[PDB]
RNA sequence: GUAUAAAAAUAGAGGUCUCUCCUGUAUCGUAGAAGAUGGGCGAUGGUUGAUGAAACGGAAGUGUUUUAUUGACUUGUCCAUGAAAUUCCAGAAUCCAUUGCAUACGACUUUA
RNA sequence: GCGAAACCACAGCCUGGGGAACGGGCCAGGCAAAAUCAGCGGGG
RNA sequence: CUGCCGAAGGCAGAAACUCAGAUCAGUUUUAUGUGUAAAAUGAGAGUUUCUAGUGGGCCAUUUUUGGUAAGCAGAACUGGCGAUGCGGGAUGAACCGAACGUGAGGUUAAGGUGCCGGAAUGUACGCUC
């Protein structure tokens, strides 16, 4: 059982928009 | 009416396992004899000539094809005091059936070993059985070996034990 | 030389199977996006070049005699030279009389004849 | 010609055929014997077995 | 490791996950299994991490019709059954087919408890769990989550366990003198450089 | 019955190429590795772990370190060949050996001599 | 698995360097091709010696001249982490100077998460002396009369008819 | 009552398949007994048979066999994959096959 | 071969101070024209079938022991006969009727 | 006893996901037993 | 109905004829400072002519400036998508492999080997409750 509040796994969206927004974070680092 | 190119495929004598030397005790893994033991008495050009003593188990002299043979450990049985050239491809040849007219009950009477089998083949049979069994009743367990049969049991593997 | 067929089931139509107003006789599908023309897994196959049978063997019967469709005992007589290669076929609007006619003109030829206990 | 593709390294042959050579090759020569020449530079074992 | 039409599998000592998986292989196979004696399966993990795991798995229930929501069961066996189930098709014919060859039971009924019961080794937790580590017993979650059959099974076995010592000393008094006729006959010792 | 992972223990090897063979441990080179060697020629000396041997009940007196030269000298000395074989656990294991090396004629051998000893079944009444 | 190398090289001799210096290098890799790149870019971090203007002059694979003898190694490490800069010490007892490199990649890639690239090498000694050794552990084995059962004991054939052993 | 079984148990396991794709072509075999591909080096070559009943009554019996041959191992654990003549049902997943020990190689 | 029933621990168990485990690769069984027909020698045993009676087994008793009477086969060991051309694998309930404790209609509760 | 019409690709359970539009079809689960009757209208 | 060629964000094809060339290259060396010039490798290279369809956009990449709690906005190149099925990432327009005739056998890529699921409840060393 997950015995869990919040789910592990992830939506699409979300892990598609980490790369998109991790990314843009090393830009601003820059 | 076209004629078909020279194959180049000759045929060259059989190379046989070196373990079915003339005189082992073999095991049929398969025909109507499946099971039991018999003492290779030579090797023609592609099966093996082989009899059981038939005054130990009644195994007639028959060809067998080397691929459906077990070879033994067991203790070489003499077959040199025995001629082996009278058994030849022709001498075990099956005539011809001529038409598959024929299995009336009629042909089956007239089949089995009080008809067609020859007195000559029940003389080989016991003038090898006559120069065979001197060597088995010398050698201990032979006769009771070869009258008996292989099977296999729970706990067994044949690609462990060896023969 | 022996016979080989590369495929048995015949092309049907797509939905062929579930609309009557489609016939069973193959159509090439012309959407743009439909999964048929694309290709996609667990589809009807769609019917290609490579399909085809050896040249050696293409038009050949099962027994390696290619049916000649015959009418009268003229179209017997052509298959004389050819009695190894072809087998008559009776055309079906052959009446019985020259049905036997032709059917024993063929037994003398010792032509093969693909409908001739009919 | 050639309507099939036979390899001349398990077919002998056809590496007849190709290389009229393999009749006499030799591969397997003596050239040590027994009488070998231990022979390394005391600088050389130094530098190796150094640090 | 001969193909047998039953085995039984006494689920003493075994981890639930390991045991499921090496039954539902079997299964798959087409092999009759018995595991008898549900209430002694081990679960890693300290007890009250797994009651917390079972009662929230009592929370999954339809708000429509709770009678067509998720079943929970209560029985170590059925427990069991749920964790095999879960590992075989049986949405399938196939897995539909290999659960109706799976017989989970509590205790070790009189139809199984003559029969020799096998265990596996690649589910015992003694081979397969660090020592120090806590652990939990289906027998015992199953009590607090609402099981109610413990006080029975248990009275139960303990008749089966003094019956059985009874029946193991009568067939050792039985081996003793068998194997004391053993060296007795001569053969065991004239020809035995076979091994045997 | 202990079996501590002592200098000079002696152990039965039961995983690698050397399965089967009898050897002694003469260093202990970590917490998970061992040295070891033997008398016998045909095993050599070599560096082997834990989970590749199980040691054996009998331990004989042996400075840590020696070379292979006296590890036979004091194998032979205290008689630790035979010493291994007189435990009824080497029988069984021997036992097994020549079961397996066994053959038909011979499994025939073994069926008319077990028949043999069967056929007392005598039991004082 | 690992192999230790010695990488002698120098630059390619010019009319301003007739005589170049010649520079060897104590390294482990899995092959001379590994090495000769391990190598080339040790020499570019300590003394910028280009790859192009440089050449490899000699490669031997050395062997551990007493690999019966159990030994104590330290070896001194530089790690990239984080910050980009750590300095470890560690000591094991090995027969091989090769398995206790092979045993420190190991640990590092099981503790501090580090790769064969993040980690270079500095010194792998050979400490004799119990004295100069440091770890608590390693003294431990050292002990004279060290004895201990065996550790995670842990024992196709499914379907056992008895129950384990797992003990004497 | 046992002086027979000159033959070795197998299960029919699976078809050789990816994770969606099967192919009947080809057979998965798990014989009793072997349990390396070592092992199954010995099986390699022999004559599996499939046997099954039927209602209707054919040449007499009601036991009608299919042939196959072990070709290669499969995996490490000792499953072997097998060729028949006829594809085997996807129905007989788990059901008993005998592997006869001709060609005999020793 | 549709063969094999203690329990418990695994940083310990069991047996006669001593011994054993360290896996069932074990144990029981295993010949015979698919199991034929006789002759001895050695033991009162084994396989047991058929009935006939005692006890035990209730967790799903799916059976267990004890026998008795016999009819069998008695490889325990040693001998003689036949095999084959299978000549190279295959009494009840309901409707109709009745009831109103029930009831949209079924159903239900009573009588009949 | 007589006797329609609208509507109709096919249909018919829910949870999480299926980048979106989450849907009923797809993924992973809970589940899942004929034939039906009278209500109420949640879901179009 | 089948086959072949096949885009576009001036193209692809057709016909008419050059040279068996140093004639070109989404390329790398050499020399001079991404430009130019004169060895490697590959390829047969070409010129005039006319005639269909398109001239869009999404995603990511590396080069900058303007920026703010916070994202963000505007450029240039690069590719993928678009015309593209297949294996894997539980499933998926943009993630990892791989460009597709009908089949037999062998071997792999990516991803995997407890069960569902084909494949080691493999070996070795550590960490974690």
């Amino acid at each position: 059982v997950s015995l869990k509040k919040k789910s592990k796994r992830r939506t699409t969206r979300l892990r598609s928009r980490i790369e998109k927004k991790a990314a843009e974070s090393k830009r601003k680092q820059k | 009416e076209n004629v078909p190119k020279k194959a180049r495929k000759a045929v060259r004598p059989t190379k046989l396992r070196a373990s079915l030397a003339p005189g082992t005790v073999c095991i049929l893994l398969a025909g109507r004899f499946r099971g039991k033991r018999v003492v290779v008495l030579s090797q023609l050009e592609d099966t093996l000539v082989v009899t059981g003593p038939y005054k130990v188990n009644g195994v007639p002299i028959r060809r067998v094809n080397h691929r459906y043979v077990i070879a033994t450990s067991a203790p070489k049985i003499d077959v040199s005091g025995v001629s082996v050239e009278k058994f030849t491809k022709a001498y075990f040849a099956k005539q011809k059936r001529s038409g598959p007219v024929k299995k009336d009950e009629a042909f089956f009477a007239e089949n089995a070993p009080k008809n067609a089998l020859p007195a000559e083949r029940i003389a080989d049979q016991k003038a090898v059985d006559a120069k065979l069994l001197p060597a088995i009743k010398a050698i201990p367990n032979m006769k009771e070996y070869l009258a008996a049969s292989f099977a296999l049991s729970n706990g067994d593997r044949p690609h462990l034990m060896k023969f | 030389v022996n016979i080989i067929k590369k495929r048995t089931k015949p092309f049907k139509r797509h939905q062929s199977d579930r609309f009557k107003r489609v016939g069973e006789s193959w159509r090439k599908p012309r959407g743009i996006d439909s999964c048929v023309r694309r290709r996609f897994r667990g589809t009807i196959s769609m019917p290609k070049i490579g399909y085809g049978n050896n040249k050696k063997t293409r038009y050949c019967m099962p027994n390696g005699l290619k049916a000649f469709l015959v009418r009268n005992v003229s179209d017997v007589e052509l298959l004389l030279m050819h009695n190894k290669t072809y087998a008559a076929e009776i055309a079906g609007n052959v009446s019985a009389r020259k049905r036997v006619e032709i059917v024993e003109k063929a037994r003398a030829l010792g032509v093969k004849v693909t409908n001739a206990g009919a | 010609a050639h309507v099939q593709k036979k390899n001349p390294l398990k077919n002998k042959a056809v590496l007849s055929r190709l290389n009229p050579y393999a009749k006499a090759y030799k591969a397997n020569v003596k050239i040590n014997s027994e009488k070998t020449p231990k022979a390394a530079g005391e600088k050389f074992l130094s530098v190796l077995h150094e640090n | 490791s001969e193909f047998q039409k039953v085995v039984v599998i006494d689920a003493k000592g075994h981890l639930l996950g390991r045991l499921a998986s090496v039954v539902a292989k079997q299964l798959l196979g087409g092999q009759k299994v018995v595991v008898v004696r549900c209430e002694e399966l081990n679960i890693s993990g300290h007890f009250f991490r797994n009651k917390l795991k079972y009662l929230a798995y009592l929370r999954k229930a339809c708000r429509y019709n709770p009678s067509r929501g998720a079943f929970h069961f209560r029985a170590p066996s059925r427990i069991f059954q749920k964790a095999v189930r879960g590992m075989l098709p049986h949405k399938t014919a196939r897995g539909q087919a290999a659960l109706e060859h799976l017989q989970a039971v509590e205790g070790i009924p009189p139809p199984f408890d003559k029969q020799k019961r096998v265990v596996v080794p690649a589910a015992l937790r003694v081979l397969r769990l660090k020592p120090g580590r806590k652990y939990c017993t289906v027998g015992r979650l199953s009590s607090e989550v609402g099981w109610k059959y413990n006080d029975i099974v248990a009275k139960l076995e303990e008749r089966r366990k003094v019956k059985s010592a009874a029946f193991y000393q009568a067939k050792l008094a039985k081996q003793k003198k068998i194997a004391s006729a053993k060296e007795a006959s001569p053969v065991n010792q004239k020809l035995s450089q076979f091994g045997y | 019955f202990k079996r501590y992972v002592e200098v000079g223990r002696v152990v039965l090897v039961t995983k690698g190429e050397y399965t089967g063979k009898l050897a002694v441990i003469v260093d202990i080179v970590d917490h998970k590795r061992a040295l070891i060697d033997s008398p016998c020629s045909e095993f050599p000396r070599q560096v082997i772990r834990y989970g590749s041997v199980v040691l054996t009940h009998i331990v004989m007196k042996l400075p840590r370190g020696a070379r292979s030269g006296i590890v036979a000298k004091k194998w032979k000395a205290q008689d630790v060949c035979n010493k291994w074989a007189s435990s009824a656990w080497a029988k069984k294991l021997e036992a097994k050996k020549v079961r397996s090396q066994l053959n038909d004629f011979d499994r025939f051998a073994v069926m008319r001599l077990k028949k043999q000893r069967r056929e007392q079944v005598n039991v004082a009444v | 698995a690992l192999k230790e190398y010695q990488v002698v090289g120098r630059k390619v001799p010019t009319e301003h360097e007739p005589v170049p210096k010649l520079f060897r290098m104590r390294l482990f890799a899995p092959n001379e091709s590994v090495a000769k790149s391990r190598y080339w870019y040790f020499l570019k971090m300590i003394n910028k010696v280009k790859k192009a203007t440089g050449e490899i002059v000699a490669i031997n694979e050395i062997s551990e001249p007493k690999p019966l003898k159990a030994k104590v190694f330290g070896i001194w490490i530089r790690y990239d982490s984080r910050s980009g800069t750590h300095n470890m010490y560690k000591e094991f007892r090995d027969t091989t100077r090769v398995g206790a490199v092979e045993a420190m990649y190991a640990d590092m890639a099981a503790r501090h998460r580090a790769r064969f690239r993040s980690i270079r090498i500095l010194k792998v000694v050979e400490v004799e002396k119990k004295e100069d050794v440091r770890r608590n552990y390693v003294k431990q084995l050292l002990n004279p009369h060290l004895k201990f059962p065996l550790p995670h004991r842990r024992t196709k054939k499914v379907f056992a008819p008895h129950r384990p052993s797992t003990f004497y | 009552a046992q002086g027979h079984r000159l033959y070795v148990k197998a299960k029919h396991l699976s078809f050789q398949r990816s994770k969606h794709v099967i192919h009947p072509g080809t057979s998965i075999v798990k014989i009793e007994g072997c349990d390396s591909k070592e092992e199954a080096q010995f099986y390699l070559g022999k004559r599996v048979c499939y046997v099954y009943k039927s209602s209707k009554a054919v040449r007499g019996s009601k036991i009608r066999v299919i042939w196959g041959t072990i070709a290669r191992p499969h995996g490490n654990s000792g499953a072997v994959r097998a060729r028949f003549v006829h594809n085997l049902p996807a129905k007989t997943f788990g059901s008993s096959l005998r592997v006869m020990l001709y060609p005999s190689n020793i």
